[PDB]
């Protein structure tokens, strides 16, 4: 458990002055210039886009920030979701 | 170990004239082989100059120097006699024994690489000629010569049944008694040259003197012509639709190598290795092959004339030479 | 050689109940048109009999 | 072979070298007749004829040329459509190359753009000339390259699902999804797309995952 | 008047339908005198013969042309100053495509044309003459030859107008010596004398004019350049604005120099590089930096203003291989340490590249960036690489009836079959020696980088047999340095073997006293090992290192039960230091400590004695020739003594070497070094002799000096060294060079 | 690549030179304008290293050492009255005194002074091969006035040197227009392009009117390398007449006769006006020859390998030879009364006369 390991870092780059950007009702094109474009978005049909901040240094505890917002068809944001830690 | 550093600019003059300076270190044991025990170290310089004269021909010339240390030479005929001949005290009782030389040289030759093709070749000719000769200076006042040919004649105008002939031709003695005895001669047997004779076993065996008589143990020559007709023909089984690469010959090959200097009055009680005409013969089959990890060759002989404790190596194989 | 034969077979995913999978695009192969040419081995590999 | 000018009737004797299969002898004799009449009757013939020797003396880098030269010199020959077979197929021998075909270890983990580039030849011939008698054969190349080329994303997201860049895994297992939606290699990945969800704790989207795969797995 | 029919004849090089769609009036169309000329000449257009007649007597023409061979290939006379390849693919810029139309008219335009190209390489004088030959079915061949002279050479270069330095610093900074001329020369050597004159702080350094003039010899140019210096500027304290990314704090620590220093252009571009590589570091891979400096006649004092603007950091949306064969792509993605799916460390993916080129089993990796087509935010980052094919191969075997069998066998491949191995095979049959040893290593067993490795080996001379195995966990412990342990079995028996009193000593000290006598000796042990070692890779240089120091280090312990019971450390060291601040130049201290001792109540067994001498130990001596001489008991009366080699049990190496890739010859590699070595046998008590050597101490510290030289080769790199041994002692036999391989 | 084979005759003339010093260094093999010229029975040499001395015409008896120093002193001596002028490729003028060599002054000018600088009416015009004319006062040295010709980026040394009369100079220029600009204030007053040209992308853009052309009775005469003798009028700068037969450099006119030396490096005569030849000389192709001098009657001309032609002033006839020299010349003749003056490579001085 000291067998060095290089750092993971995952996701987009939020940070606690940009996730203040997102208001509801913004267009979908002025959320993506607000925070950049989401590393993930949902497949499997809706339109939804997550994004994530992941660091794992070293073995220092995983450290996260998941974002989750909605938009309805058409491209409004309805809704937003924050976690701001890991489940655990 | 072994190593060698060579570079060459194709244009000294635009002509093609093209430079290439060899130099070399070399660490060599005669018992890794079928050679009498002693140690040779050298090292030393070629500067050549390679050029053509017509279509695929080169010429070559090139002055070298080199350096050669000797240690531990068995006490024996040949090795003193190139001792005394350079007019160092033999120290024939005790092999505790060294001895160096500084040289100076001049080399020349000749490439007819009239061939065809670099694998299964089937009609073409090569000739590679060259001599060396020491210019007047050096420890060792030796000249060289050394011959290799090979042609290709198609029966077939299908080039399945292709003869390949081979020759080996060389002679070297020097000028005045600084003779060319024990650091540059000549070997035959091998996979090499005559197969099924053992590497190098082929040539004189020298004399023991007593120490702190006739031993067969080989010296070396300083005269040589081996020759090999090999004739070539298509596999009687392999499936030729895949295995139209592998090659599949049967050869006959001639060896002879003798020394000049072999005195049969001082050594009127033991072999006549003096003379050429104990001509070693062997004959057989080899097969010859391209695979992606490399070449490989196959090859068995019966050595079916040979002398008396001429050592035999009646199969042969070996993977990117 | 024949190991490209012997692939398995291609079988289309089966969209659950209430969704749907993304939009599908480039390396999609259109089917035979019932080509009746020979497969494998059978192949004339030789080039035009004349132009 | 003297390089001396032949009659153009050389081609009788070169045909049989070719039909015989004196590869050496069949190439070198049809570029003599090439080079030394490009332009006369026995162009066209003479070319397709020198793509097959240089195919089957397996000199694959120089048949990618003589292909590229024959498309760009005639885009409307009507025997293209063998011309585009060749590329393709001399594309995938080329993949094939290595020396593992006596040890059978696989080579799916390879570099696949030659792979892709045949694929994409092969396709373009199932479009473009369907009824020819070579697209049957062409449609069993274009299953195993879509084969091939999804074991190699798949195999890319097994290393992330091991490192643990899960988002690296979903975003690729998704393109998986978006390219390659029928392939056994992506019916292998879904548990990674599963899992590469778990350790992020994305449950609302590895109830969908796991639906999907529960759906569908035999 | 209508015509109803047209009558052609020929139409080898153009067809019918191209006269009926490139004619202007067509059949059935009402023409005259001028529209039969207009058709004429659209034929003309189409690029047939230029000879024609036309003939109106009915309702039908006629028109003939007048064919002649024109389809050309182009063949040259010999070429010295200009290569064949060059030459044909100009030839074909210049108009004459091989299979194009040719005409006289054609042979003197591309004589003229090969003229001008002649003169715009330098030779002035050169001239062009050229032949056409007819081919059978109305083709041509083209042979045109040459006549040259001298190409010019450069004169005077005549700096004008400077008042700083004189001409000669100017010119010798040149790649024009005061030789062959040419114009983008002239254009890299114009940007070396601002850049020059920039550096010493001229900023407001201007050039006015250049020109040539050619003798009316036309032998040689005459090269002029005026200068305009200006005055004496002088630096001013830098001032950052813009969309920076709230990283003021180390831009301002990055990009602040004391004022009063004198401006300089290199530093400028230093700056702002290292301000966008800054930018580059945490994320943003395409800054919009731009530099103007405040130019004041006020103390003449600059005062550069540097605008950057950061823009989107960049995501890395996907990373491929490319040229990635044999091999699979597992071993160059676990090597590449910057993360898909990441922001874009720069320097990370340079520290991937790194990585890679320290693998060492790519001939080159080359790195690329690019945009995902059509979203602005996303980079696609793809490594292009080139196999070593490090498999050297060698087999051979003999089989004889009175030779039963030879062998030698050979075999290291890295990554055999891809994947990441290493596996390493060797063996002989001699008739005097039998050899064989096996190795694998799977260094990636766990992604983290916990290497696995075994090895497996038989050594027996016909005495000396001994076999064995042993395995190591390699377990990286930080970005630079690494760590292993590992465990492993020996075998050896010894027999028949010289009755020396080093090892009788030893034999002894197992109790077993030995005969000491007739050379009746034998001894048979199995050995239990463990393994641990130590390393550091701080060198940061692909090839050879300039200012990072490396340390190594071994153990072996047998405590595990096994027949002797011994320790052994190694530690080895190369201290790099570079000459200041210019990592080109450098000097090196390479150091070395062995020891090596008994335990439970044992003495430490002599086979594994440290060896010194030759290039791998000590420059200047034969190899392991430098260990304490041996001592024998009497035999074909007295404790006799001779001049022969064996090991020491501890050791000690110091060597300090100056490396210099000195530019004698142009430097598109050598060094000297001061050397030293010592070896020494703790428990030889000289108390049990007198007469002998001080192995008892390492006094007899004995050196070289000399110089090395140091080259690439295909199969590794290679060094030669020499020496004389300026410090030596009885019996230390050496010669003054020797070679090795890495 | 091709040579004369040195052509012979018998030494009907039988020349003799008078005297030889060796004033010090020579010029090298740097083709560049160094002759020497004379006044009032002394005579100025210089060495392209810095070296001048004044010599008497008579004996060669020297007066001088000084050194102005490197320096690269080019341009060769101009003398009027009092004052020794002389340029610098370091683009510095350099006025002396006749009487004693010490310095007046010196002066910079914008870039190399390659031209030989002419005296008129209180003006030295120096054409510096940037394409400037310079006007420098005879008294002082200040510059005066300048104007500005544009340049082909390559081109022949530009020597063009200028000429005066009614108190207006023309002179050459590389870009092939000659030019005519009043002394008083160098407001140019018109030029003409001396040719065709440009069949290259660059060498055959060689228009250069290197040579400095001359004017008679209002009759400009110009010359350019790729181009022709032409007649233009001194008022207006129309061109009259064109001359395609040679066109290399340093020409002369006397006797209502012409005198040219062509490219190919032939001697020729031009009759009293349109471009036609009276005679033609031969074998003289590819070697480098010099400006012709017409000292005495006889018309000469040396040649690099070492030696003078003596041609006869009316007809082309090649009449005697030899008056050999150490390394040749690289630099013009000059005429004297009764007497002529040469220098050679090397530097040293001589004087033939019959």
């Amino acid at each position: 458990r000291v067998v060095y390991r290089p750092d993971i870092n995952q996701g987009n780059y939020l940070t606690a002055n940009d996730v203040s950007k997102i208001r509801v009702g913004m267009t979908q094109q002025q959320v993506a210039y607000a925070l950049g474009t989401p590393l993930m978005s949902d497949p499997f049909g809706t339109n939804t886009w997550f994004y994530v901040f992941r660091q794992q240094p070293g073995h220092e505890g995983v450290t996260q920030q998941t974002l989750t917002l909605t938009f309805n068809s058409s491209g409004v944001l309805t809704n937003i979701d924050n976690k701001p830690a890991l489940s655990g | 170990t072994y190593a060698e550093l060579s570079v060459t600019n194709p244009y000294f003059t635009v002509d093609g004239v093209s430079l290439g300076g060899r130099l070399f270190y070399n660490d060599f044991q005669a018992d890794d082989a079928d050679l009498s025990d002693y140690t040779n170290k050298s090292y030393g310089t070629d500067v050549t100059l390679g050029f053509p004269i017509n279509e695929y021909n080169s010429l070559r010339a090139g002055l070298g120097y080199v350096h050669n240390s000797l240690s531990n030479m068995q006490p024996q005929v040949a090795m003193w006699r190139y001792l005394y001949s350079m007019g160092e005290h033999p120290s024939t009782s005790d092999q505790d024994n060294s001895f160096k030389t500084d040289d100076f040289t001049f080399n020349y030759g000749w490439t007819y690489n009239k061939l065809d093709r670099g694998y299964f070749p089937t009609d073409g000719s090569r000739v590679n000629l060259t001599g060396k000769v020491t210019i007047p200076g050096s420890d060792n006042e030796y000249y060289k010569v050394t011959l290799d040919t090979a042609t290709y004649v198609p029966i077939d105008d299908d080039h399945k049944w292709v003869v390949l002939g081979r020759t080996r031709w060389g002679y070297g003695d020097g000028l005045g008694g600084k003779e060319m005895p024990f650091y540059e001669n000549f070997y035959a047997g091998g996979s090499s040259t005559v197969r099924g004779f053992q590497s190098n076993t082929i040539g004189p065996k020298a004399v023991y003197f007593p120490h702190q008589c006739k031993s067969d143990d080989a010296v070396g020559g300083n005269a040589m012509a081996v020759a090999s007709l090999e004739f070539i023909t298509p596999t009687p089984f392999i499936s030729d639709k895949y295995a139209n690469s592998v090659r599949t010959s049967f050869f006959w090959d001639m060896g002879t190598v003798w020394d000049t200097n072999w005195d049969s009055s001082q050594y009127s009680g033991y072999p006549d290795y003096s003379d050429p005409s104990n001509i070693r013969m062997s004959a057989g089959i080899a097969l010859q092959w391209m695979s992606p990890l490399g070449p490989l060759v196959f090859s068995y002989a019966q050595p079916f004339k040979k002398y008396d404790g001429d050592k035999a190596e009646q199969f042969q194989f070996n993977i990117g030479k | 050689d024949e190991a490209y034969l012997e692939a398995a077979p291609l079988a289309e995913l089966h969209a659950p109940a209430g969704m749907i999978l993304p939009v599908t695009s480039g390396d999609y192969a259109i089917p035979v048109t019932n080509g009746s040419g020979a497969v494998g081995k059978a192949l004339d590999i030789r080039p035009p009999a004349q132009p | 072979e003297v390089p001396d000018n032949p009659p153009n009737e050389i081609y009788a004797t070169a045909q049989q070298k070719l039909q015989d299969g004196n590869w050496r002898q069949a190439i070198t004799q049809l570029e003599a007749l090439d080079n030394r009449y490009p332009f006369g009757p026995y162009s066209q013939q003479v070319q397709l004829d020198l793509i097959y020797a240089y195919y089957k003396n397996a000199d694959l880098p120089l048949a990618q040329a003589a292909i590229d030269r024959f498309i760009r010199l005639n885009p409307t020959h009507p025997n293209i459509d063998y011309v585009m077979y060749m590329r393709g197929l001399t594309n995938m021998a080329l993949d094939d190359s290595a020396l593992q075909g006596f040890f059978g270890v696989d080579r799916s983990d390879r570099d696949p753009q030659h792979a892709r580039a045949a694929f994409s030849d092969f396709s373009k011939l199932v479009r473009g000339y369907p009824n020819s008698q070579y697209t049957t054969d062409a449609t069993k190349r274009l299953v195993f390259l879509k084969d091939r080329l999804a074991k190699y994303e798949y195999s890319v997201a097994e290393y992330y699902t091991e490192r643990g860049a899960w988002v690296a895994v979903v975003n690729r297992v998704e393109g998986m999804l978006r390219d390659y939606p029928d392939t056994q290699a992506t019916r292998d990945a879904l548990p990674l797309m599963e899992n590469a969800y778990r350790q992020m704790q994305m449950n609302a989207q590895a109830e969908k995952v796991a639906k999907i795969i529960a759906a569908n797995s035999s | 008047f209508v015509v109803k029919d047209i009558h052609f004849e020929g139409l080898q090089r153009v067809a019918v339908g191209a006269a009926l769609l490139s004619m202007p009036v067509r059949t059935g169309d009402t023409v005259n005198d001028e529209d039969i000329s207009n058709t004429i000449r659209a034929l003309f257009a189409t690029g047939n013969f230029e000879d024609v007649r036309v003939l109106r007597d009915g309702d039908t023409l006629l028109v003939q042309v007048k064919e002649r061979p024109t389809i050309a290939s182009i063949t040259f006379s010999g070429n010295k100053s200009v290569k064949d390849d060059m030459l044909k693919q100009n030839l074909e810029a210049s108009g004459v495509r091989v299979g194009e139309s040719l005409d006289r008219t054609t042979i003197a335009d591309i004589e003229k044309g090969l003229e001008d190209f002649y003169y715009s390489v330098g030779k002035y004088s050169a001239s062009v003459k050229a032949v056409v030959t007819p081919l059978p079915r109305n083709r041509v061949d083209l042979k045109l030859v040459f006549q040259e002279g001298v190409s010019a050479e450069i004169q005077q270069i005549n700096i004008v107008g400077n008042h700083a330095f004189t001409t000669d610093e100017l010119i010798s900074h040149f790649q024009l010596r005061d030789r062959k001329y040419q114009k983008q020369k002239l254009a890299g050597d114009l940007e070396t004398l601002r850049s020059y004159y920039l550096d010493r702080g001229y900023a407001r350094f201007n050039i006015d004019s250049t020109q040539v003039s050619l003798t009316p010899d036309k032998k040689g140019i005459y090269v002029t350049v005026n200068i305009t210096e200006g005055d004496q500027y002088k630096l001013s304290g830098v001032e950052v604005s813009g969309n920076l990314a709230g990283h003021s704090a180390e831009i301002e620590q990055l990009t602040k120099i004391e004022p009063g220093e004198l401006y300089n252009g290199t530093k400028v571009t230093k700056m702002e590089d290292d301000i966008k590589k800054l930018l580059g570091r945490y994320g943003y891979a395409y800054p919009r930096v731009q530099s103007m400096p405040e130019i004041n006649d006020a103390d003449k004092t600059v005062k550069l203003r540097v605008n950057v603007d950061a823009g989107n950091r960049f995501y890395v949306r996907k990373i491929r291989f490319e040229g990635n064969d044999t091999s699979k792509d597992a071993v160059l993605r676990r090597e590449m340490r910057q993360m898909e799916g990441a922001w874009l460390g720069s320097d990370l993916v340079d520290q991937g590249k790194e990585r890679l080129n320290r693998l060492g089993f790519f001939e080159t990796v080359d790195t690329d960036t690019q945009r995902v087509p059509g979203s602005p935010d996303q980079v696609d980052v793809v490594y292009k690489v080139k196999e070593r094919n490090t498999g050297s191969f060698n087999f051979g075997i003999g089989y004889g009836t009175e030779s039963g069998v030879s062998f030698q066998a050979g075999v290291q491949q890295d990554n055999w079959l891809g994947t990441g191995y290493a596996v390493g095979i060797n063996g002989t049959k001699n008739d005097y020696q039998t050899y064989a040893e096996l190795s694998v290593t799977n260094p990636y067993f766990t992604v983290d980088g916990v290497s696995l490795g075994g090895r497996l080996f038989y050594n027996d001379f016909q005495t000396n047999k001994s076999y064995g195995t042993c395995v190591t966990l390699g377990f990286p412990i930080n970005e630079y340095n690494s760590l292993r342990a590992g465990l492993g079995y020996v075998h050896n028996s010894l027999s028949n073997m010289q009755p020396q009193v080093a090892m009788w000593r030893y034999l002894y000290s197992m109790g077993e006293h030995p005969s000491t006598s007739d050379q009746d000796n034998s001894f048979k042990t199995d050995d239990f090992t463990f393994n641990y070692g130590w390393t550091y890779n701080k060198l940061d240089r692909g090839y050879f290192p300039t200012d990072g120091s490396r340390v190594n280090l071994t153990g072996k312990v047998t405590i595990p039960g096994s027949d002797n019971e011994y320790y052994k450390v190694t530690l080895d060291t190369a201290t790099y230091v570079p000459i200041d601040d210019d990592h080109k130049w450098v000097v090196l201290g390479r150091t070395r400590w062995g020891y090596g001792d008994g335990l439970g109540g044992k003495e430490m067994p002599f086979y594994e004695n440290f060896y010194a001498g030759g290039s791998s130990t000590v420059r200047g001596f034969q190899s392991n020739t430098i260990g304490p001489k041996a001592v024998y008991f009497p035999h074909q009366k007295d404790l006799c003594k001779s001049d022969d080699a064996v090991g020491g049990n501890a050791m000690a190496v110091a060597s300090l070497e100056f490396i210099t890739p000195t530019p004698f010859i142009s430097d598109k590699r050598t060094s000297f070094f001061w050397d030293m070595g010592t070896v020494w046998d703790t428990n030889w008590d000289s108390s049990q002799y007198s007469g002998y050597p001080d192995y008892s101490d390492p006094s007899n510290i004995r050196m070289s000096a000399g110089i090395a030289l140091q080259w690439m080769s295909p199969l590794g790199p290679l060094v030669f060294s020499y020496a004389q041994p300026f410090k030596k002692y009885d019996g230390d036999k050496a010669e003054q060079f020797q070679f090795n391989i890495g | 690549v091709k040579m004369s084979p040195l052509p012979t005759v018998e030494n009907q003339f039988t020349p003799t030179t008078a005297w030889s010093t060796s004033v010090g260094s020579g010029i090298g093999n740097f083709y560049s304008n160094l002759h020497p010229a004379l006044a009032d029975n002394v005579v100025y040499a210089a060495d392209r290293a810095g070296l001048v001395k004044a010599l008497n015409a008579d004996d060669g008896k020297e007066i001088w050492s000084v050194s102005l120093a490197p320096a690269l002193l080019s341009g060769g001596v101009t003398v009027s009255g009092g004052h020794v002028y002389i340029g610098s490729e370091k683009a510095q003028v350099y006025a002396l005194n006749t009487s004693d060599g010490t310095v007046a002054w010196q002066t910079k000018v914008a870039g190399e002074a390659l031209s030989r600088p002419v005296v008129s009416d209180g003006l030295v015009l120096i054409h510096t091969s940037n394409g400037q004319l310079q006007a420098l006062n005879e008294a002082d040295g200040a510059v005066k006035w300048t104007v500005n010709l544009d340049m082909p980026s390559l081109s022949l040394r530009g020597e063009s040197a200028p000429t005066t009369a009614f108190g207006a100079a023309v002179v050459g220029g590389d870009n092939g227009r000659v030019s005519a600009v009043l002394m008083e204030q160098g407001q140019m007053i018109w030029q003409q392009r001396i040719s065709q040209a440009t069949g290259s992308t660059e060498i055959d853009r060689l228009s250069d009117v290197d040579t400095t052309p001359v004017v008679v009775n209002g009759v400009v005469f110009a010359l350019a390398y790729n181009g022709n003798l032409t007649a233009l009028d001194l008022r207006s700068g129309q061109i009259m007449w064109k001359r395609e037969l040679g066109s290399v450099n340093d020409f002369i006119v006397d006797g209502n006769r012409i005198y040219l030396v062509d490219q190919n490096d032939r001697v020729m005569a031009l009759t009293i006006d349109g471009g036609v030849t009276l005679w033609t000389q031969s074998d003289l192709l590819h070697r480098l020859l010099t400006s012709p001098v017409l000292y005495n009657g006889n018309l000469v001309v040396g040649d690099s390998e070492g030696y003078l032609h003596w041609i006869n002033v009316e007809d082309g006839r090649f009449v005697a030879q030899q008056k050999v020299d150490s390394s040749g010349f690289q630099t013009e003749p000059v005429a004297a009364d009764g007497k002529l003056l040469i220098q050679a490579k090397d530097g040293t001085v001589y004087s033939i006369t019959r």
